């Protein structure tokens, strides 16, 4: 994707500062609580039954951290989600059958995540960058759906 | 909200449809599975080639469902009540995938309904599947 | 834009069947009466009031065969709908103020109004290659919004 | 449909934020503006460059009125009547940024509030906004 110089930094200076296991197990946890039908996929995680349970459950734990390690190596390759994730993307479609519309949802829980956890450095224009590339990721995770 | 005028229309729409009601619920069903190929991910367990009894007994019920929800227009979260809670605890679509369904329903209507399907009507059915859609997410969250 | 061959020839087998003066003023119109706040852009053009008076009004009719004619030449250029609409895109965003998601409310309409001019012509399969269409004529015209 | 529980939270968080609750719709609105470049179609008229007085007086509007939501909070139709009339007749804002700029808020109120914006009181928000939003585009047609 097209990103500017300028949104390049932006992203890549403040994922530096991210701890990819809490971040990840925050963001899928926050994902579970505040869109509740999305736990259709994980029947077999435990109590999901409030809150506190959701953010302690380890097993909620450790597939967020799965998820934004995935992620992470995608911000690697800005210039190439949809060859990055090609072969995740027709696993969600054909042996997951999870809804893409889920991906979105997860981009905006792990926006709030890092306003969340970095207060006034996520500025309004980082934010921007951001919101570019959640997007973009789920763009290229629907890429093989058919 | 659905003013008297929409009620009016809805009723004459759906008096038309009448005994084609389950038909038409499942050729509304193979539209959305064709134009918008993500909502199969809420059937795998489906034979979804065309024609399939799975496919015509779903469209069977959600014409029935359609019918009640027309009966009862002026009382439809008491009517539905039991849909909402299936839809909201134990399928849990997504609220995104009820707009496509609706809109292959109106495209369904259009293509069999050439005389009723007039610019009031088309804005009555679109307002009346909005609130059925509202409806049956209201107790999702 | 990617279509099958199939989905290309059903494409443009029945807009060579179309009238689009007619069809043109039909969709607008109705775009009109169906989602009454897109009439933000036409107070000029007289009285909106009623179902009737919006399908009747004869600047409704000229701007929607204006633009069906600009869909029209876009069904040409299939393969290049970004490089046909980018100065329309430009026009939109620019002097217009022009929400894309018009676009996608308007492509909506045309595909009910098919169905109801066409009947039992307008098959699934049909529908399926014109939805692509309209969603790939929204965003080349969403394109160049900044 | 908010629960007690939700109107406890918002209560609480909406409290919190006090008199900053201008600043942080002026933020709200930066922020859509550059994340959702769409919505910048509505203000046309207005110098949108940060730090403007034009949108901090637009965000200080719309902090006041989400102030006075929260206040009747069980009589929201009534206390927002006007503002409903308002967007669905003369603004015509089209449905789809209402979400966009909720989700803005909350990245807001995350940016701001790091003890009271837990998980809990995140959803209850969020449920309060489609709820402001919804009331706001009741009469849209
Ligand atoms: C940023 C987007 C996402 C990425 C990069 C991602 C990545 C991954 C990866 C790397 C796996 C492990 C595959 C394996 O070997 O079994 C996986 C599994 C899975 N993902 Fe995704 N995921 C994403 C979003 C989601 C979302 C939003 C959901 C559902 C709400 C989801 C549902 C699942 C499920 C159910 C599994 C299987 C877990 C199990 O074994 O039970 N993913 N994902
Ligand atoms: C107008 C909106 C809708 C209505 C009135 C409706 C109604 C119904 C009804 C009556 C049933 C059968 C319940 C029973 O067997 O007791 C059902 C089941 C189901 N619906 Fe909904 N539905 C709507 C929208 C949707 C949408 C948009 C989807 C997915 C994209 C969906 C997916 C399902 C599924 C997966 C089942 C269960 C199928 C099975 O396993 O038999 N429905 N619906
Ligand atoms: C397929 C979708 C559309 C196409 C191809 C299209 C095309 C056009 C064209 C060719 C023009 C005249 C260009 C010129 O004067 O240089 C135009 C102008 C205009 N369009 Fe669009 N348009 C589309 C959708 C819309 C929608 C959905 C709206 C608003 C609901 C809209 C609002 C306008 C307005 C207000 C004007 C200016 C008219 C005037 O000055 O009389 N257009 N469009
Ligand atoms: C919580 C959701 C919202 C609330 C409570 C809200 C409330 C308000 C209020 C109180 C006003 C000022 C009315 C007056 O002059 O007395 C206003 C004006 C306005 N709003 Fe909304 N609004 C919301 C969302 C939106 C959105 C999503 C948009 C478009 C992206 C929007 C666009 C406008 C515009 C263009 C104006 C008039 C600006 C002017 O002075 O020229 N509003 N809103």
């Amino acid at each position: 994707m097209h990103l500017t110089p300028e949104e390049k930094s932006a992203v890549t200076a403040l994922w530096g500062k991210v701890n990819v296991d809490e971040v990840g197990g925050e963001a899928l946890g926050r994902l579970l609580v505040v869109y509740p039908w999305t736990q259709r996929f994980f029947e077999s995680f435990g109590d999901l039954s409030t809150p506190d349970a959701v953010m302690g459950n380890p097993k909620v734990k450790a597939h967020g951290k799965k998820v934004l390690g995935a992620f992470s190596d995608g911000l690697a390759h800005l210039d190439n989600l949809k060859g990055t994730f090609a072969t995740l993307s027709e696993l969600h479609c054909d042996k997951l059958h999870v809804d893409p519309e889920n991906f979105r949802l997860l981009g905006n829980v792990l926006v709030c995540v890092l306003a969340h956890h970095f207060g006034k450095e996520f500025t309004p224009p980082v934010q921007a960058a951001y919101q570019k590339v959640v997007a973009g990721v789920a763009n290229a995770l629907a890429h093989k759906y058919h | 909200m659905l003013s008297p005028a929409d009620k009016t229309n809805v009723k004459a729409a759906w008096g038309k449809v009448g005994a084609h009601a389950g038909e038409y619920g499942a050729e509304a069903y193979e539209r959305m599975f064709l134009s918008f190929p993500t909502t199969k991910t809420y059937f795998p367990h489906f034979d979804l080639s065309h024609g399939s009894a799975q496919v015509k007994g779903q469209g069977k019920k959600v014409a029935d469902a359609l019918t009640n929800a027309v009966a009862h227009v002026d009382d439809m979260p008491n009517a539905l009540s039991a849909l909402s809670d299936l839809h909201a605890h134990k399928l849990r679509v997504d609220p995104v995938n009820f707009k496509l369904l609706s809109h292959c329903l109106l495209v369904t209507l259009a293509a069999h309904l050439p005389a009723e399907f007039t610019p009031a009507v088309h804005a009555s059915l679109d307002k009346f599947l909005a609130s059925v859609s509202t409806v049956l997410t209201s107790k999702y969250r």
